[PDB]
RNA sequence: CGAUGUCGGCUCGUCGCAUCCUGGGGCUGAAGAAGGUCCCAAGGGUUGGGCUGUUCGCCCAUUAAAGCGGCACGCGAGCUGGGUUCAGAACGUCGUGAGACAGUUCGGUCUCUAUCCGCCACGGGCGCAGGAGGCUUGAGGGGGGCUCUUCCUAGUACGAGAGGACCGGAAGGGACGCACCUCUGGUUUCCCAGCUGUCCCUCCAGGGGCAUAAGCUGGGUAGCCAUGUGCGGAAGGGAUAACCGCUGAAAGCAUCUAAGCGGGAAGCCCGCCCCAAGAUGAGGCCUCCCACGGCGUCAAGCCGGUAAGGACCCGGGAAGACCACCCGGUGGAUGGGCCGGGGGUGUAAGCGCCGCGAGGCGUUGAGCCGACCGGUCCCAAUCGUCCGAGGUCU
RNA sequence: GAAUGCCGGCAUGAGUAACGAUAAAGAGGGUGAGAAUCCCUCUCGCCGUAAGCCCAAGGGUUCCUACGCAAUGGUCGUCAG
RNA sequence: CGUGAGGGAAAGGUGAAAAGAACCCCGGGAGGGGAGUGAAAUAGAGCCUGAAACCGUGGGCUUACAAGCAGUCACGGCCCC
């Protein structure tokens, strides 16, 4: 409701072409080593739990 | 034209004849010419010479240990020297005698996304008086309906630093070959461990 | 080269070792070395320490004196080759680092708020008097 | 720029962070394991460590001065104590972060593990 | 709205 | 460092106690003037029948500065004060006698006989 | 006129030359110095104040000089709002009056969100017909381009004296530009200490919260900085401007020109610095990887696990808005902790001793101690996954 | 096919500005299909001539409780006015 | 909506008959997929016919050295009759 305004209705071609880069990218996961569910990478799986300092496991 | 590379080391000032300072130390190490540029076969005529040498195998597999002298592959074989055509062998640093002038260049440090005023000197605005939210701004930017337009090379804001530049006519007020040191007088571009290459100044030699 | 400042170290071999150690607070007298002119005499400056920002060489002291009715501070490299000597007048009692507050009082309450340092007085003297009994011989 | 600084400021100002790391040591120290953001979590290292490399050394000084972050005057207690001498042989590295594999939702925060480690 | 200012600028 | 519009002190018997400057004489425009360096200046202030009155537009060198200078040999030195001697177009001191140091820059410029009227060159 | 905001100031500029200075030159009623005038020349530079809303101008102090104009009397979706230019009010003046005055006076709401072009920055995609990692050439652009003073020559030439050259050489400067943090000097937000009020942890001691979003004060590393430090303008080569000539006709002589040939500007081209192969005209060099298991039995390809390699992910980074870039990822010192050294605070707590007491002294430069230089696998960069050539035709 | 036309519908700017005081949050445990947001405990911060109590005006079911989350809540919501 | 006088909306249609979808399945629900009613289920109840702007998914052609009142006229290639 004030200064500056868009001049010209932008057009269908260009509203999607700035949209090219909208895309999204999936998300990068790995085999869990014990269980073989899939888990993002350095997180600790929620199955099975890290060597050492504690799993806190679903167990 | 003699040139070897180096790292930046620190600064710290120095005494000779009373007066006192100043100097940048940098160890311009040993370099291992890796190859040497002709105009026969590159058309011009320069020296590869590759810098510091760690890298216990993560050279990947072109590598170029070619030339028997690749005692494992350098860091930084980074930059020629171009018109140089040293002893065939490692560019040791006891090419610059002390007296010698030397043109440093090295990677600025780097401001980021700058404001003009910052990036370029600009006056901004008044601290008071009139104010209205332009303390730090460029003012005017052009003219009206002719041109009608911003010129081509109009001084704004932006990335500013981290950068090439090459600061001329450094005097060299001493080396120490027993542990490749090099020294000059301050103006070295960089932060410290910044790579940099020395060469003999253009004003003549 | 994981030795970025033993390397600075190095070349700082104009490392200066015969000067006494002091700390802000005592009065101290430097001889320096003064062209004049062609010459070169050996002017003395005495006057309160008044800072000391250490940053190993290259670390610089500043010694203040009222001459002629105004106040002068002097600023020395602590490894300055010009330092002939220096040599301690009185040992003050600081209790604070950087007293850069004392340039607004130059008077009475200067004494009195840097009073005599009787524990360092007394080694200065005694610490030597030992040193005067060895190699006596 | 804002170049070669240290220390993660957490959108709060200087005496809201100092109560968030000094109320998430209590914590820490309480329960042995939390769960906080990666970044909570990667300050309180440092935080947690100091406090307990006080705690080995184990003198009154050493007390008062780990009392001056954590103001129980048990749980101190506890530290000197109990959760003291497990590491007499360890040096440094009293802490523990793992970043968990599940976000808050609403919020989208990647959470982290932190525990006393052992 | 309803104004009520009057042209000054 | 000095500039137009800075009271300095006066540093000599020509009467005047205080005088501002007017303008400094380097270049086209430069901006600050330190030991050694001539300025021009208003007198603001003087002492009854002496032989410059208030008003008089004068030249004068800069002896002393609060701002420190600095020495080639890596020291340095600055003065409670900003002062300045009175002199004549033929950079001669109009008065005789100078009170308070001076800086060694004073020689260094060829102000013999201020840094000789003075009670000590520092 | 279903709106082109109208003066000046600030800001940021850029352009013309009919040039204010600096460069070069002809004439001079040019001895010299300093001027006068005209030609060539815009590369760069062209100060700070007092007055006034002022533009302009007058003054003060300087200077190499204090240039003039165009760009909607450049620039209000950049700022200001003193002026002008609503409504208030007053003076003088005009009108019987309401009111009026490029006459005056005091006062008087300047609109957070950029769609397209344009500009400053940074990436994503594809392309460069085999796929890679590096190192490069520089077509073509950008930056830069200023000047003073002193000395030597010599106080000779010149000049009655007074003054005082050229050419050549040297040292200091003034602004401006790039980079830098050793020194100077700033900030440094919790690095240390001191202090007040108050509430609390437990009475003492000792400490904590709050008193900004630091309670106040005294200091202060790194980092970021200018006042600080270091460099830069050039040298030099080539072609010219005005201008000065050589040889030389037409026109026996003479003429710098009509054939030629030279000299000769801070200007021009190149050299200096920075960008730059989208320079689809996609460049060059060095070093890597190589056959297709199967369909299109034919033209170009397709599905596909692989190769050199490269992403993902993670630890980070004087790199950075995101992105990118760069270094690492355990056959590892990347960050965190720990330790050592710097560095800042200024001699903690506890105990002892002296003092009725506030305190003082000793244990003690102690204690505390971010970023800096390093060491150390104690904690965390585990485990892995996914892409990726198999080369058209003479 | 136009009237800055009228009513309605859906676009554009745009996943952009914003989400209403810079008094401030952290964690553990519950409940739940589902929790930064609900209940509980501990720690921290803020008001305190109030941002605390009691009336008057006005409001008119907002009070208490049980069961609930489509919408109302500038997010969520197992909570709620 | 407005103190008030006064101003003043929008909003109709399953099917002949609810025969309004038991039951199973996913889901907390919502809402779907089956099953079934009906001649018709894009007649399924924010229900007859379902136009356009607008927003999707799939296929054919085309496009990253290109300058644009976007069309038109020629040739050309590819795709379908
Ligand atoms: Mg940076
Ligand atoms: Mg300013
Ligand atoms: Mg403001
Ligand atoms: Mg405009
Ligand atoms: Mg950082
Ligand atoms: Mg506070
Ligand atoms: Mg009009
Ligand atoms: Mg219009
Ligand atoms: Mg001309
Ligand atoms: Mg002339
Ligand atoms: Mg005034
Ligand atoms: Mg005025
Ligand atoms: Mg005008
Ligand atoms: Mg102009
Ligand atoms: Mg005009
Ligand atoms: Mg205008
Ligand atoms: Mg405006
Ligand atoms: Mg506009
Ligand atoms: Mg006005
Ligand atoms: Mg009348
Ligand atoms: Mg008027
Ligand atoms: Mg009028
Ligand atoms: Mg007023
Ligand atoms: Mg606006
Ligand atoms: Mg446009
Ligand atoms: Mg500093
Ligand atoms: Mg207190
Ligand atoms: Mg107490
Ligand atoms: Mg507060
Ligand atoms: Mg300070
Ligand atoms: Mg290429
Ligand atoms: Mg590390
Ligand atoms: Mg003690
Ligand atoms: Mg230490
Ligand atoms: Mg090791
Ligand atoms: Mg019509
Ligand atoms: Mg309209
Ligand atoms: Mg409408
Ligand atoms: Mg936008
Ligand atoms: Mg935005
Ligand atoms: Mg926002
Ligand atoms: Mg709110
Ligand atoms: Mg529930
Ligand atoms: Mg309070
Ligand atoms: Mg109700
Ligand atoms: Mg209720
Ligand atoms: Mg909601
Ligand atoms: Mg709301
Ligand atoms: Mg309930
Ligand atoms: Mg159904
Ligand atoms: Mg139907
Ligand atoms: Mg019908
Ligand atoms: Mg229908
Ligand atoms: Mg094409
Ligand atoms: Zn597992």
């Amino acid at each position: 409701a004030k200064h500056p305004v868009p001049k010209k209705k932008t057009s269908k071609a260009r509203r999607d072409a700035r949209r090219s880069h909208h895309a999204l990218t999936p998300p990068t996961l790995v085999p869990c080593p014990e269980c073989k569910a899939m888990k993002p990478p350095h997180t600790v799986c929620p199955e099975c739990g890290y060597y050492a300092g504690r799993k806190v496991l679903e167990v | 034209m003699k040139g070897i590379l180096g790292v930046k080391v620190g600064m710290t000032r120095i005494f000779r004849d009373d007066r006192a300072v100043p100097v940048t130390v940098i160890l311009a190490g040993p370099c291992p010419v890796v190859q040497r540029r002709t105009p026969e076969k590159d058309g011009y005529t320069a020296v590869q010479l590759g810098f510091l040498p760690q890298n216990p195998k993560r050279v990947n597999r072109p590598l170029k240990g070619h030339f028997a002298k690749a005692g494992v592959e350098p860091v930084r074989i980074l930059r020629e020297i171009r018109d140089f055509n040293p002893e065939g062998d490692t560019v040791t640093v006891e090419i610059f005698k002390p007296g010698e002038r030397v043109d440093v260049t090295g990677t600025s440090k780097g401001r980021g996304f700058a404001g003009v005023m910052k990036r370029w000197n600009f006056a901004g605005g008044p601290d008071s008086h009139g104010a209205h939210k332009i303390h730090r701004h460029p003012g005017s930017i052009g003219n009206r309906k002719t041109p009608g337009r911003v010129y081509k090379g109009k001084k704004m804001a932006g990335h500013y630093g981290a950068e090439r530049v090459t600061v001329m006519n450094l005097e060299v007020v001493d080396v120490i070959p027993e542990e490749n040191l090099l020294l000059v007088k301050g103006a070295v571009p960089g932060p410290n461990g910044g790579l940099v290459i020395v060469r003999e100044t253009k004003k003549a030699a | 080269m994981n030795r970025g400042a033993l390397i600075k170290l190095v070349e700082s071999r104009y490392v200066r070792t015969d000067l006494p150690e002091f700390r802000p607070g005592d009065t101290v007298r430097v001889s320096y070395k003064v062209k004049e002119g062609n010459r070169t005499r050996i002017q003395d400056f005495e006057g309160i320490v008044i800072r000391i920002r250490r940053n190993g060489f290259n670390t610089t002291f500043t010694v203040r004196k009222v001459s002629y009715g105004v106040g002068v501070e002097r600023i020395f490299p602590l490894h300055s080759p010009l330092i002939q000597k220096i040599d301690i007048v009185q040992r003050g009692r600081a209790r604070r680092a950087k007293l850069y507050f004392i340039r607004n009082l130059s008077d009475r309450e200067i004494r009195r708020k840097l009073r005599a340092d009787r524990k360092r007085i007394d080694q200065d003297r005694a610490a030597e008097r030992a040193a005067k009994e060895e190699a006596q011989k | 720029m804002r170049h070669l600084k240290s220390g993660r400021k957490l959108n709060r100002h200087s005496s809201h962070r100092l109560a968030l790391y000094r109320n998430q040591a209590k914590s820490l120290l309480t329960h042995g394991r939390i769960t906080t953001t990666v970044p909570k979590a990667k300050e309180l290292r440092g935080f947690v460590d100091h406090l307990i490399h006080l705690a080995k050394r184990g003198d009154l000084h050493a007390r008062r001065l780990v009392l001056r972050d954590l103001q129980d005057v048990k749980l101190v207690r506890k530290l000197f104590d109990e959760i003291a001498p497990r590491y007499r042989d360890r040096q440094g590295g009293y802490t523990r972060v793992l970043k968990l594999a599940e976000r808050r939702r609403g919020d989208g925060a990647p959470l982290a593990l932190v525990e006393l480690v052992e | 709205x309803g104004g009520p200012k009057k042209k000054k600028k | 460092m000095i500039q137009p519009q800075t009271y300095l002190e006066v540093a000599d018997n020509t009467g005047a106690r205080k005088i501002m400057c007017i303008r400094v004489l380097k270049g086209s425009n430069a901006k600050y003037a330190t030991v050694g360096d001539v300025i021009v200046a208003s007198v603001k202030e003087a002492i009854p029948r002496g032989a410059v009155k208030e008003g008089d537009v004068v030249k004068a060198v800069v002896v002393r500065t609060k701002k420190e200078i600095k020495r080639p040999d890596g020291s340095a030195i600055r003065f409670d004060d900003n002062a300045a001697v009175i002199i004549n177009n033929q950079l001669e001191p109009r008065g005789t006698r100078v009170f308070g140091p001076v800086a060694r820059e004073l020689r260094e410029k060829g102000f013999m006989k201020i840094v000789s009227l003075a009670p000590e060159v520092l």
